[PDB]
């Protein structure tokens, strides 16, 4: 087995700096080619930087005199200290095991590193009550609308994990304002409104908000 | 009584860069005008030494280091590089005294199908020692579990095989290298210029 | 710089067929190129390396060809797991670059979206800000024209829309446009109306609201 | 006063791996040992295995010794069957059985556990209308759906009475079909409105056919 | 490996009269120390787990009805269920717990008898919307007939059809206990349209005399 788990993403002003971790189990890392493999939120994937089996250290153009990857053997653990980070560095990392830097044939879970001089900022979250506009038939749509919230990411349940068919949670939109907006809906039966009662739980960790909201036709 | 620079540089066939050869010269009187006046060679880097005037100079031994790299890994044979020819094949010192000459083999070494006869070093643990060579083929050891010599999960062959296509592009194409290590010390001579 | 360009850019096709993508390089990297096959909000899973070869743990029906500059990954039998994003990367000149990906859509009959129009609470108009919510719920296929009409006015720029991956059960997709209006040019008007045309509709169909 | 409840419905294509659980409430759980029990579509009961959770002792039938692996967590209470490659031919329902001790009747049984293994994938129905031709009858087919299993109603389950929904049958294609059918009076066909509600949830499917003579 | 053949397959009794079901062992189930044969009986209704009825072949289990009698011993066990129900249909199991692994019966089915019905056939043509598809069903329906057994023919342009139908058969009717049988012949357009008279051959005790059902396309 090989795992690779990653720490350190979150949220950086610009020329700031900010240090990743990747844990490795299953081989090596003082033995093995060692890459950073980064992804643009919608992007495609850009390769950063490589440590060869040997300590070899080489690094894309876009982020050398920046960056600098390194590895632990008594950790067993690889390092990339990002420092002076722009906007454009804004993107999920991912540790990967490389053959002979060739190709990566394993990758850590990423972690998402942020760079912005926006602030935190905890989610509002308003209610998309029911109505007869809501109801095409038998069946009526519900939801939750979280709004103004920064940075990614935020979880939305339904009655705590209770509800799960038919829930839509949409993905982040980024507004105009640079704050991320999203809204999850459910499909329940027109003649449940009034007997069952249905709440979203909304949870966004970077600001330490939890939100339990009634949503009431 | 010359040297014999023609069995190096027109050698039938060059030696994989994890196994280069070297020749030792001694005992011999040279003309290098038979180089830097060619235009076959595309690269000629002297670091030290001065190719123009070595018609009049002496040595007490000249190592001429054979091997076949790709046009991309030409660089790397130079002191102070990085890579993977420059650590795990062919290192040179930060202090070396000599020329590296390459040019182009694409007619000579690139069989159709792939010549698969010119290896180099892939996976090792440290980086070469100057002047170093390692053609050992033990199975390299990744993880902790021991390999057995048998290849597998953590456990690959220490070695790659070029390729070396005709059709492919001239950074992929062979290179035939000649590293050329002078050294000057006592005075025993026996490389000496016209 | 080495560029690698994946073809089609989306790609739908019903289970059990066959699927060939295609990843054209800048210059010849002679079979230096591998295959990564990446599930929603998973990492990239190695497919396929020296642009022919099988990864360990990958089954049969995925298969690598092609050399120089064209390459081919062709997948056969689709299963409703091989449905991903796949890129193409090159390790034939530093430094390693990917593709644009592919994305691998299963196919299924036309459904029609259900329309839902959502007024702004009462409590986000307290805040001094309106917005309306439209649903547009388990249709297929994705191509969707979304117009807001207010007071018989179309609206523009401000309006933004989001769209679900395909539902695991029945392979729809659900959309979301919503209209955002501070409280005062939300009170300066009196219907709001959400047009919704798409391939399941004879005609457009509009769910619309009045702000009383 | 020993309970078993067991884990939900599973669906797998052939070679994957599959744990399922059977958690145990009651009184005397020190002295029960759980066993497990296949039924296969159309079969009898097979003994796969038992175990006993405090020392974890497992005793295979012959038929399933090296394919099947019973486990045990006394912690939780809780007796899992597990595959490491499922077959085609595991598609069953399988049951986890108490008994108060080896060589002992099996008291306890859970509500099973049907499990679903076919190369196939999710399609949803296709519902046909049967054209009528005193009594007359009428009725829907419900074709090439998968998975099982498939609610057939009559006008929202207004009409029950003389409803005829046949048992599944699995076709060649490896898919399902099934027809439900019901019996009318003649005088009927003109003037009432009969509608099948077909509902596939593993598909989220829900179609309601109506009926007319043709 | 301890065999147990149980018979009959089936089973048709009258309410208030008596089912007898056998059990036949490769084995003796008798324990020295206990003087009691280790063999059990089960009792499976449709779409239900099976429960157990009697252990030891001589004691039943607590809130089975007094109904339920166990007997026999050596090799020899038999089941006697005096004054059967309608409740009381199910099929049923003899298990041996004597020693590992655990064997059971083939089983029992157990049905009520009734006044013989001969049955009502229907035959529906394909619908125009599944000619669409390129595939046509033809359904014949048998309903409210007893015995079960039944046979159905499928013949187009005559010259019989083999192995292009299947039959499906429900449970007994709560109330009036009779047997539903639907035989679907499946065939694409192309055989569909290559002939004209579709006839559906059925035999049954109820009346000596086949039914043919049949339509022109
Ligand atoms: C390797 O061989 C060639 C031989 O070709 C020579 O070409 C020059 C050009 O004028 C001529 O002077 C020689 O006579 C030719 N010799 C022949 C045809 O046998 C040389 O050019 C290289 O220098 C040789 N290598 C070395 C190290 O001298």
């Amino acid at each position: 087995q090989v795992q690779l788990v990653e720490s350190g993403g979150g949220l950086i002003q610009p020329g700031g700096s900010l240090r990743l971790s990747c844990a490795a189990s299953g081989f090596t890392v003082s033995s093995n080619y060692m890459s950073w493999v980064r992804q643009a939120p919608g992007k495609g994937l850009e390769w950063v930087s490589v440590i060869y089996s040997g300590g070899s250290t080489f690094y894309a153009d876009s982020v050398k005199g920046r960056f600098t990857i390194s590895r632990d053997n008594s950790k067993s653990t690889l390092y990339l200290q990002m420092n002076s980070l722009r906007v454009e560095d804004t993107a999920v990392y991912y540790c990967a095991r490389d053959f002979g830097d060739f190709y990566f044939d394993y990758w850590g879970q990423g972690t998402l590193v942020t760079v912005s001089s926006a602030s935190t900022k905890g989610p509002s979250v308003f209610p998309l009550a029911p109505s007869s506009k809501s109801t095409s038939g038998g069946t009526a749509a519900l939801g939750c609308l979280v709004k103004d919230y920064f940075p990614e990411p935020v979880t939305v349940s339904w009655n705590s994990g209770a509800l799960t068919s038919g829930v839509h949670t949409f993905p982040a939109v980024l507004q105009s304002s640079g704050l991320y907006s999203l809204s999850s809906v459910v499909t329940v039966p027109s003649s449940s409104l009034g007997t069952q009662t249905y709440i979203c739980n909304v949870n966004h960790k970077p600001s330490n908000t939890k939100v339990d909201k009634k949503v009431e036709p | 009584n010359l040297c014999p620079f023609g069995e190096v540089f027109n050698a039938t066939r060059f030696a994989s860069v994890y196994a280069w050869n070297r020749k030792r010269i001694s005992n011999c009187v040279a003309d290098y005008s038979v180089l830097y006046n060619s235009a076959s060679f595309s690269t000629f880097k002297c670091y030290g030494v001065s190719p123009t005037k070595l018609n009049d100079l002496c040595f007490t031994n000249v190592y001429a280091d054979s091997f076949v790299i790709r046009g991309d890994e030409v660089r790397q044979i130079a002191p102070g590089q990085t890579g993977k020819i420059a650590d795990y094949n062919y290192k040179l010192p930060d202090d070396f005294t000599g020329c590296v000459i390459a040019w182009n083999s694409n007619n000579l070494d690139s069989k159709v199908g792939g010549n698969y006869n010119y290896l180099y070093r892939l996976f090792r643990k440290s980086n070469l020692k100057p002047f170093e060579r390692d053609i050992s083929t033990e199975i390299y050891q990744a993880g902790s579990t021991p390999c057995n010599g048998v290849e597998g999960f953590n456990c690959y062959f220490p070695l790659q095989s070029y390729g070396f296509q005709p059709t492919n592009g001239v950074g992929y194409q062979p290179y035939r290298v000649v590293v050329l290590s002078f050294e000057l010390l006592h005075a025993p001579a026996t490389v000496c210029g016209p | 710089e080495i560029v690698l360009t994946q073809s089609p850019g989306t790609l739908s096709l019903s289970p059990g067929e066959r699927a060939t993508l295609s990843c054209r390089a800048s210059q010849s990297v002679s079979s230096y190129l591998a295959w990564y096959q990446q599930k929603p909000g998973q990492a990239p899973r190695l497919l396929i390396y020296g642009a022919s070869s099988r990864a360990t743990g990958i089954p049969d029906r995925f298969s690598g060809s092609g050399s120089g500059t064209d390459f081919t990954l062709t997948i056969s039998r689709l299963e409703p797991e091989d449905f991903a994003v796949y890129y193409c990367q090159q390790y034939g000149s530093s430094p390693r670059t990917f593709g644009q990906g592919t994305k691998l859509e299963i196919k299924r009959t036309v459904a029609a979206p259900s329309v839902f129009i959502f007024p702004p609470s009462d409590e986000q108009l307290k805040s001094g800000t309106a917005s309306v919510v439209c649903l547009l719920n388990n249709f297929y296929p994705r191509e969707a024209k979304v117009q807001w009409k207010v007071d018989n006015a179309l609206q523009s720029g401000n309006s933004q829309e989001s769209v679900t991956e395909q539902d695991s059960k029945d392979s729809t997709y659900s959309l979301s446009s919503t209209l955002t209006l501070s409280k005062a040019d939300y009170e300066k008007h009196k219907v709001y109306a959400c047009e919704v045309t798409h391939q399941g509709l004879s005609s457009p169909v509009t769910k619309s609201f009045n702000r009383g």
